[PDB]
């Protein structure tokens, strides 16, 4: 619905001529049935006077005009005065009251104990003295007793001795306040703020609470200050009862020509559960350092940030927000700057991590990490491309060896194309140097056998090639057809004394299936020898939309792909064949409604490696529901990741369903509902439950959050650990406005979020 | 035995155009002057006359990466990347035409080897960006058979 216009209701529209400029200098027309003395002086009118003046109407049953001398210099005093019945109506205000003074040189009126009501816009309230002061600008209330919500409920109301609404500074200051929630009193301030407008806002405070179980008692109260008009900071306390202590949240958002960026720093001096879980020091402070940058400087220049840094591996596990969770492994610390231009780009940057686990943290990291890229999209019928990287990767722990890597890329590249299809013969070599040190101390351990100075040339010979068929179908639907193939050829090279820094195992989605790489970054390349073939059919409608498509695909292996290290757990042992499949497929129907899926089958496993479908029915902006399933079968988390299969949480891989429900069933209340379900445990990993109130003038929302957070050790083989959280927030509005709702908000907020998946 | 070339052949009104957007350096324009190179249509500037010429200007991407499912013991198991992606058709004397496309994708997270993980991630953004450019061209002819005469 539009309920801005349903709260319109109650506000009048307000008709007549709209006058541009002010109604001081215009004429005074007086229309009434009575009307006794001196006009210029003593003027008395009497019986339905209607007084106009440009836009203002004044209609009353007794009015009187009495002036003083303003001689010398120079225009007249007019003073109007009003007795009884006095019933004022403009362009912005609707007042009504027994007594009544106006200056109409200064356009200053004074009304004395009575009501008003705001036009084209919501408020109302009733003043012992209701003044228009300042041409109109400054609505002074003296004795004042304000409300936004007009009839049906008195459900909240501030009153104060002198409330003072500024229209160019856009504010309603309050002296001695006091708020009410209908006729009963709670909070009283010796002086209070109420913002009308946007921008700038230093807005009084507005808090929040919270109840986990976990933390407990949770209390927020964030204080905001507005700098400038480009950057502010927000600082937070948020009192726990479990940690016992005040958190202290700092938030600071930027913006400058350099580029956009937020930094956060939440910190808490002691924490007592944190004491008692790990008694070896005293020191007991828990902190949390954020700051992210994205900047495009002349559009040459590229300055991106992502540092995030905590002091305990168990800071996210805890506490909860919008930069990290409990599902979150480890933190990211990347500093990126590049010059991308057009043909040509070298961008240089750090890569640091943070692995969040007591003893097993032997991650790597980048420093520095330069990347070159230079193309010539034109030498003939040829195009072709030069990469380049320099990248010295270093580890945390002093045991894990060091490297220096030198790689350069070059890849010619032939496209022809005719019509009915296109063949594109691409040749690369992937050149690489190795000085590798710190060799000695990990040469032991396991059996390796790394050198200082290492070498590595490979070359590649790619062959891609893809035709398009149509066949007409019935009311204007138009079928057709993608075949496509692509060779692939790279000599096989021992790599057993090349350490292992940027390499893992890839997923091969359908279109990954025609990706020259086995591994990830330049460390580990496998010995290509394959063939790819795979088909894409599409259907199309009469309004050349893609409304279904379905595609699978099926890689052949000559020989199997060797590295020189090829320590993958395979079920059996396999080596040549049709061991690689995959199959997506996407579906619209109609408007609404639609489908998605994507299998991906390994042979040498015996079983179907991932396998991921998603429906959903979406409206069109809110109320909508989906339902997706995601199933990771345990070789393939045997095969590719070593260890995670030892564990008994790792070992049973995935099969899980998700349910996400939204549908309002009152006009007024907002229902939300989710649900994801593993059938493996047959346990609820995660659900949640959360309403909301949406009046006109306020709202109030709670969410339930019932939750996996960590793994339990010992018992009799070990279980999840759940934990719940409840959640009360309350949201003013309705002033400012463009507000309300939640519509799917309330949605994303678990640790498994809803994605728009159409 | 059915007749060749479908998805309706790129329009000859737009065999030549002129690509706009905020930054045209960025990843998803050279994705998309490169898929525009690779089906063969001309790239022209906005300093000639520009009359029956019509021009595609990029909104803005947006690419999501939340949860996808868990193990046992709360961690992430899987992150499923979606890239959405805005744009808009602009025919001189034709109004304008709206492009919403929406790019879908998951990989399983090792925090062990994070950093090959990264790389991984960045590779999967690149592929994620082509194919939303494919997915741009491809909803061309809708906008050719929106051009109708009320
Ligand atoms: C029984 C007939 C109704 C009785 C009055 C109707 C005629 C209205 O005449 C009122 C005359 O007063 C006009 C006052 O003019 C105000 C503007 O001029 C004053 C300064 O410019
Ligand atoms: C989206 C925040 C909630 C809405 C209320 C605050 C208003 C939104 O903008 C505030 C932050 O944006 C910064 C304003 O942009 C800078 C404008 O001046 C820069 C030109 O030098």
């Amino acid at each position: 619905a539009d309920l801005a216009t349903q709260c319109m209701l109650g506000v009048p529209s307000y008709d007549r001529p709209l006058v541009e400029g002010r109604p001081g200098d215009l004429p005074v027309t007086i229309n009434a049935d009575h009307a006794k003395g001196n006009y210029p002086d003593n003027a008395v009118f009497t019986g339905n006077v209607d007084i106009n003046q440009g836009n203002s109407r004044l209609r009353a049953d007794e009015v009187q005009l009495h002036q003083q001398q303003a001689a010398g210099q120079a225009q007249p005093v007019r003073t109007v005065d009003a007795l009884g019945n006095v019933h004022y109506d403009d362009n912005q205000v609707i007042l009504k009251g027994p007594k009544a003074w106006s200056n109409l040189n200064t356009k200053d009126t004074n009304v004395w104990q009575g009501d008003y009501q705001m036009v084209g816009r919501q408020g109302r309230g009733t003043a012992d003295l209701m003044k228009q002061r300042g041409e109109n600008r400054y609505t002074i209330l003296e004795n004042g007793s304000f409300t936004s919500c007009l009839p049906g409920s008195d459900t909240w109301s501030v009153v104060g001795s002198e409330v003072i609404h500024d229209r160019e500074e856009q504010v309603a200051e309050i002296w001695n306040a006091r708020f009410k929630l209908g006729s009963v009193p709670i909070f009283y301030s010796p002086y209070l703020q109420l913002p009308v407008g946007d921008k700038r806002r230093s807005g009084f405070l507005i808090p929040n609470a919270k109840y986990s179980t976990k933390n407990g008692v949770e209390f927020s109260l964030p204080y905001y200050w507005n700098i400038a008009p480009n950057f502010d900071a927000t600082i937070t306390p948020h009192y726990m009862n479990k940690r016992g202590g005040v958190m202290w949240e700092n938030e600071f958002r930027y913006l400058t020509q350099l580029g956009s960026g937020l930094t956060e720093f939440d910190y808490l001096p002691s924490d007592k559960v944190y004491e008692d879980d790990h008694s070896s020091d005293s020191n007991s402070r828990r902190w949390l350092f954020y700051w992210n940058h994205s900047g495009v400087i002349d559009q040459v220049w590229r300055l991106n940030a992502d540092y995030t840094k905590v002091s305990d591996p168990d800071y996210f596990n805890d506490f909860s927000s919008k930069y990290g969770s409990s599902t979150d492994g480890y933190a990211t610390q990347k500093f990126s700057a590049g010059y991308v231009n057009q043909n040509f780009d070298a961008t240089v940057s750090t890569k640091q991590f943070q692995v969040f686990d007591r003893e097993s943290s032997n991650s790597y990291s980048a420093e520095p990490q330069l990347d070159v890229n230079y193309y010539q999209n034109d030498v003939g019928p040829f195009d072709t491309h030069l990469y380049g990287q320099v990248a010295h990767f270093v580890n945390s722990n002093n045991n894990m060896p060091e490297a220096t890597r030198v790689h350069f890329e070059p890849t010619i590249n032939l496209p022809l194309s005719n019509g009915w299809g296109s063949l594109n013969t691409e040749a690369k070599l992937l050149a690489t140097h190795y000085q590798q040190s710190n060799l000695d101390k990990y040469n032991a351990a396991n059996g390796t056998d790394y050198k200082e100075s290492v070498s590595r040339v490979m070359p590649q010979f790619k062959v891609d090639g893809k035709m398009v068929f149509e066949r007409d179908l019935q009311e204007g639907f138009t079928q057709t057809l993608e075949p496509r193939v692509q060779y692939l050829y790279v000599p096989y090279r021992d790599q057993s004394e090349i350490g292992n820094y940027d390499s893992t195992l890839l997923q091969s989605d359908y279109t990954g299936l025609f990706r020259d790489r086995t591994y990830s970054g330049l460390d580990r390349i496998a010995s290509a020898n394959q063939v790819t073939t795979g088909l894409t059919s599409r259907v199309y409608d009469a309004a050349a939309v893609e409304r279904f498509n379905i595609s699978v695909g099926q890689i052949y292996y000559f020989t199997e792909s060797r590295t020189g290290d090829d320590n993958i757990n395979w079920e059996n042992n396999d080596t040549t064949g049709s061991l690689v499949w995959a199959g997506d497929t996407y579906w619209r129907i109609a408007d609404e409604w639609g489908l998605r899926g994507g299998i991906q089958y390994d042979t040498r496993l015996d079983n179907v490696a991932t396998g991921n479908g998603t429906i959903e029915y979406r409206r069109d902006e809110n109320r909508l529901v989906q339902l997706n399933y995601r199933y990771a079968s345990p070789e393939y988390i045997q095969a590719t990741l070593p260890s995670y299969s030892t564990a008994a949480q790792y070992k049973q891989g995935i099969s899980q369903v998700g349910m996400t429900a939204s549908w309002p069933i009152v006009d007024r209340w907002s229902v939300v509902g989710a649900y994801y379900y593993d059938t493996n445990t047959r346990k609820a990993a995660n659900q949640m439950l959360g309403v909301q109130y949406n009046s006109c003038c306020y709202a109030i929302r709670l969410g339930y959050e019932r939750k996996v957070n960590g793994w339990n050790s010992n018992d009799n083989g070990g279980e999840s650990k759940y934990d719940n959280t409840f959640g009360i927030n309350i949201e003013l509005r309705g002033l400012s406005s463009n507000y309300g709702l939640g519509t799917q908000q309330m949605l994303r907020s678990n640790i498994l979020p809803y994605q728009s998946s159409l | 035995g059915w007749h060749l070339r479908s998805t309706t052949k790129v329009p000859t009104t737009m065999k030549t155009m002129i690509l706009q957007s905020s930054d045209p350096n960025g990843p998803l324009s050279r994705a998309v002057r490169n898929q525009l190179r690779l089906n063969g249509v001309d790239l022209i500037d906005a300093s000639t006359l520009r009359k029956d010429v019509p021009s595609l200007r990029l909104d803005g991407s947006s690419i999501q990466k939340d949860t996808a499912s868990v193990f046992q013991d709360g961690r992430t198991a899987e992150y499923q990347m979606v890239m959405t992606v805005h744009a808009s058709v602009l025919i001189p004397g034709h109004d304008i035409y709206p492009i919403t496309t929406k790019v879908y994708r998951s990989f399983f997270d090792n925090p062990q080897a994070a950093l090959a993980k990264d790389a991984e991630q960045d590779m999967i953004i690149q592929e994620m960006y082509d194919k939303a450019a494919e997915q741009l061209i491809r909803k061309l002819p809708s906008v050719q058979v929106a051009d109708v005469e009320a």
